[PDB]
């Protein structure tokens, strides 16, 4: 019980309970049992991930037990899936490990649906040829799918989830949602009640006031009127050679005035198909972004719903707390307003008003202006010759040692190994003889797919160089990367990468790409 | 021995030629043996990114590895802390840690060290060719920092390259985390870049017991206060953080304070937080810093690849952000500075306002400094902060002036601290 | 009026207005201004030299087209 409390502790700190909850609630998926497949199950074993399944086929090697922190010498030439699990099964006993003693290629083909009673899939070390099918099935099943790779001192990673959209977006920075510029009711009061330490809030609310007056309503809006109307504010400091608050108003004038509008991001939502077109199909997000939408148009007065905090200030006790409640008191109203929107939505469509709750209800809106949809491209779609995203490629390219370039070597030495049969350089008197055969491969792909791109010849050397090795320290990386972006996918709570996201070891660097 | 196939995964870069190899790189067959017999890595901290540290640096072919941490295991610390089991609670981390991996990992040879880094003087990290950081206080970086620097010998104004240890650092904290590489006297160091650190949200005194207006400032009070003048378990007794009943009654006390002025928000894991200054922490981002930070060990001891020219930041939090650059190693540096440093200064000024001028400038923050100088042809301590006993000895000397105690311009002034092992030296000028 | 860009801890890049003569010291409240970062604890970096707010645009030799970078460091661990 609360023993769990105790140890999950610096966690539940990020995602809090109902964070965990999920966590605990999910099972995942790893394909291969490689150091990357390993490290990745590392980091949610020991968050508390509710079960996990490895579908491994090969047998431990003694590179595997070398690399490989949950492979011991005594497991070579045993199930690498059986052996790993056992491991990593030690790190927390709240954790049900499983295996399938047989390969991806083996499931894919006699049992594809098998995959649908996970939350998210991980894959590591795939064959091109494998990924694709993987990808599809998924994609079919709607299953989330993150393909991990190591290569040399490349990591790898796709992530492929049709749609992806969150609430609580946890976003590091933001502008306080204070009204000054389209003040409420209830705000406009807890204004005028002034006169006879107060929340700078006040402060600037009051001399707003004024200057409003003497302009004909007219809000600061130049960096000349915002700096004058700073100095009508210098001027009435009381007679104190000493008054604080006075100038941690003057410095939110910077901020404060303008903090009312709708965010970019949030106007697509509401011009997005799915939000337009409800049906009984239609996920609750979309359902409550119809509600936040119809609020805007109605009781929002264009706006989204309050947010209901505000940043701390050097101000008086009870006087802090007042305020506090003015937001705290509006925003509960608004989501009364939107919840009933809800309801009201709920029913045109015909599904029970007690389908959304209120705590959902309740994040919403104090997230409304934070909400993020994601949507990837196919795998297909990424691979296609008429689908490629040759402009993102192209225009990456304009610098020679863009990330991006390892991507396109990764293609070549898939394109090699479908035609070879082995990966480029893995034995020493291989590396000479192979970089004229990678060479070949890289401009076989290029022309195929028509993309006019320079890759600086070191690039095939060093390519054939790594001999397809999966260097520990790279493969750590991208487990600590990856064991991440599963659990924001799990926990539907931060926001995941687009597409694809290559980490160069060599120059320790790493980019964002759409496919 | 190692079995068929153990170092595949590195024979590769050690025994081959590549573009991006680093210049004074030679293929060999014999490198592999041969850092896996002589190199000696030594990792500071073993939580966090010290475990993540450990177990990287022994499957990249390192085995001579010390780790020095002075802490014991707690409950809290199993959530990315993998070398720790519940069983393992209350035993010291570096023993527990050198105990499993050199279990996990064959012939791992990992020597550990249950003691502050402070127990050691410069005779003991002279003998290691690269030391790791995963420290969780600025403090420490600062002073193993200098021990480093310490050690830097100058062959009359040239300095001596065979005495440069390469200082990698980590820091994580929350889906937020950084690396740095350092190359003492070469490179920027730890105090150079003493400033991308961020501010210490220090709550005014004032509004903590008059002013709450959040439930920290309900707790603080509480902590900082109202136990001291109410010693809840006999006088003299401390707040003991990661005693459960200390935090019982400081969230208790915290919650009569925060209803006095209906301050919701007061909690215990919040309580839990403000009395251990908490820094929520997933073992996810550890596992990408130290796989950065290992990966320049790596390149650091074999030449495989150019080393990091300095500083990495990482951002979870909304999709995969890194920034990679050369942070610019200050020529002022008090740390780094192979000279010491000029201080313009009217010898009529106090020395308040040149002790001050240590402890508040933020270019070379000091929390204790303690100036002196040569005088009589003897060294007298113009004030010292340490032991009570010498302060009040020399605090009246912090009224006087540059030519009040026989301060004429030209002088140099050593200045130590707690921040770092080192004695900063300066020198006078008289505007 | 020179337009340079400034990224976030994200990656995440804004436009913002500075003029050679305007200090570093504001360049940060033009981007608390757009993403309600906190000047206080931003750290801006051009060239690897992290930015001194006293000093200005001009001196870290600043351009039309200049992108700076936001960083940051780390305690725990
Ligand atoms: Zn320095």
């Amino acid at each position: 019980k609360l023993l769990k409390e105790q140890k999950y502790d610096r966690q539940l700190r990020l995602w809090g309970d109902h964070g965990q909850e999920a966590l605990e609630s999910a099972h995942v998926c790893l394909i291969n049992a490689t150091a990357t497949g390993t490290e990745i199950l590392k980091n949610l074993v020991l968050p508390g991930i509710g079960s996990f399944t490895i579908i491994d086929g090969n047998q431990v090697s003694g590179e595997d037990a070398g690399n490989n922190f949950f492979l011991q010498r005594s497991s070579i030439g045993k199930n690498r899936a059986e052996a790993a699990m056992e491991f990593l099964q030690e790190l927390n006993s709240d954790v049900s490990g499983s295996f399938v003693e047989e390969s991806p290629e083996n499931l894919l083909d006699n049992d594809p649906s098998f995959f649908c009673r996970f939350t998210v899939v991980v894959a590591t070390q795939l064959p091109e040829s494998t990924s694709l099918r993987l990808a599809d099935v998924l994609w079919n099943s709607q299953i989330p799918l993150l393909i991990c790779r190591t290569y040399g001192l490349v990591g790898y990673m796709r992530i492929i989830i049709k749609e992806h959209p969150v609430i609580e977006s946890h976003p590091d920075n933001a502008l306080e949602d204070l009204r000054l510029d389209k003040p409420f009711p209830e705000l406009r009061e807890h204004f005028q009640s002034y006169d006879l330490h107060t929340p700078w809030i006040v402060i600037i609310a009051k001399y707003l006031a004024q200057w409003y007056s003497e302009t004909n309503g007219r809000i600061p809006k130049t960096y000349k009127e915002k700096e004058d109307f700073r100095d009508l504010i210098r001027q009435g400091i009381l007679k104190p050679e000493d008054e604080e608050n006075f100038e941690e108003a003057i410095k939110n004038v910077n901020t404060a005035l303008n903090t009312t509008q709708i965010p970019s991001s949030i106007e697509d939502i509401f011009n997005d198909d799915r939000c337009i077109n409800i049906t009984k199909q239609t996920p609750s997000f979309w359902i409550l972004a119809r509600a936040l939408k119809e609020f805007v148009a109605k009781e929002g007065q264009g706006n989204l719903p309050v947010r209901g905090t505000i940043p701390d200030m050097i101000a008086d006790s009870g006087k802090y707390i007042k305020l506090q409640n003015v937001y705290r008191e509006k925003a509960k109203k608004d989501a009364a307003a939107v919840g009933n929107h809800v309801a009201k939505l709920l029913q045109s469509i015909g599904q029970a008003p007690e389908s959304i709750s209120e705590k959902e209800l309740k994040l919403l809106c104090s997230n409304s202006a934070f909400l993020r949809v994601v949507r990837c491209r196919s795998l297909a779609e990424e691979y296609g010759l008429d689908t490629i995203n040759k402009d993102e490629i192209i225009s990456s390219m304009d610098n020679p040692d863009n990330e991006i370039v390892l991507y396109l070597m990764l293609r070549a030495v898939d394109r090699f190994h479908k035609q070879q049969g082995r990966y480029p350089g893995v034995s020493n008197y291989q590396v000479e003889e192979d970089i004229g055969k990678l060479k070949s491969c890289l401009t076989g792909f290029l022309q195929e797919y028509g993309l006019s791109v320079m890759v600086k010849d070191d690039y095939v050397h060093e390519f054939c160089r790594y001999g397809a090795a999966e260097p520990h320290t790279i493969a750590a990386f991208l487990g600590g990367a990856a064991a991440q972006e599963v659990i924001k996918i799990i926990t539907k709570q931060f926001v995941i990468f687009n597409n694809t996201y290559i980490y160069s070891g060599m120059s320790q660097t790493s980019a964002t790409f759409q496919l | 021995l190692d079995w068929e196939g153990r170092w595949n995964h590195v024979k590769k870069f050690l025994e081959r030629s590549g573009p991006f190899t680093h210049p004074d790189f030679e293929p060999s067959t014999e490198s592999l043996q041969f850092l896996l017999d002589t190199c000696k890595v030594l990792v500071i901290g073993a939580g966090g990114l010290g475990c993540e540290l450990l177990k990287n640096l022994a499957l990249s072919g390192f085995r001579q590895i010390h780790v020095i941490d002075m802490d014991t295991i707690d409950v809290s610390n199993l959530n990315r802390q993998f070398l720790f089991r519940p069983k393992d609670i209350g035993r010291p981390k570096a023993e527990v840690a050198a105990e499993f991996l050199n279990d996990r990992v064959p012939n791992c040879n990992v020597v550990p060290h249950f003691n502050k880094i402070q127990d050691f003087n410069d005779t003991f990290y002279r003998q290691f060719h690269i030391i790791v950081c995963g420290l969780d206080s600025i403090i420490a970086r600062r002073w193993i920092n200098g021990m480093l620097i310490s050690l830097l010998n100058y062959e009359d104004g040239v300095l001596d390259p065979s005495s440069i240890v390469p200082l990698i650092d980590g820091g994580t904290e929350g889906f937020k985390g950084n690396a740095q590489v350092i190359l003492p006297g070469m490179t920027a160091c730890i105090e150079c870049t003493l400033e991308l650190y961020p501010p210490q949200v220090n709550f005014p005194m004032a509004t903590i017991a008059s002013m709450p207006r959040l439930p920290e400032h309900c707790i603080e009070y509480v902590r900082m206060l109202q136990w001291p003048k109410e010693q809840p378990f006999g006088e003299g007794v401390p707040l003991d953080g990661d005693d459960p009943e200390h935090i019982q009654w400081i969230f208790q006390k915290s919650l009569e304070r925060a209803s006095q002025y209906n301050i919701r928000g007061v909690t215990y894991r919040l309580t839990q937080g403000v009395v251990k200054r908490i820094i929520p922490a997933v073992a996810s981002t550890n596992a990408v810093i130290a796989a950065v930070c290992a990966t320049e060990v790596f390149k650091i001891a074999t030449s495989a690849y150019i080393p990091l020219n300095n500083y990495l930041v990482f951002n979870d939090v909304d999709g995969l952000y890194t920034y990679t650059f050369e942070a610019e190693r200050k020529e002022n540096c008090p740390a780094c500075s192979q000279l010491p440093q000029n201080i313009q200064f009217s010898p009529s000024a106090k020395l308040q306002e040149v002790l001050d001028y240590l402890t508040n400038s933020a270019s070379l923050q000091m929390k204790s400094p303690a100036i002196t100088a040569t005088l009589e042809g003897k060294n007298r301590t113009l004030y010292l902060q340490s032991v009570t006993s010498i302060e009040e000895r020399t605090r009246p000397n912090l009224s006087k002036t540059l030519k009040e105690l026989g301060l004429v311009d030209g002088q140099e002034l050593a200045v130590a601290d707690v921040t770092t092992p080192q004695t900063v030296l300066f020198k006078l000028h008289f505007t | 009026s020179m337009l340079i860009k400034v990224k976030t801890l994200t990656g995440k890049e804004i436009e913002i207005d500075i003029e050679p003569t305007d200090k570093v010291e504001r360049i940060k409240e033009r981007v608390e201004e757009k993403e309600g970062i906190p000047p206080q604890q931003q750290r801006l970096i051009y060239s690897g030299k992290q930015m001194n707010d006293e000093k200005t645009a001009a001196d870290y030799k600043i351009l039309g087209g200049s992108v700076l970078h936001l960083v940051l460091r780390l305690r725990g661990g």
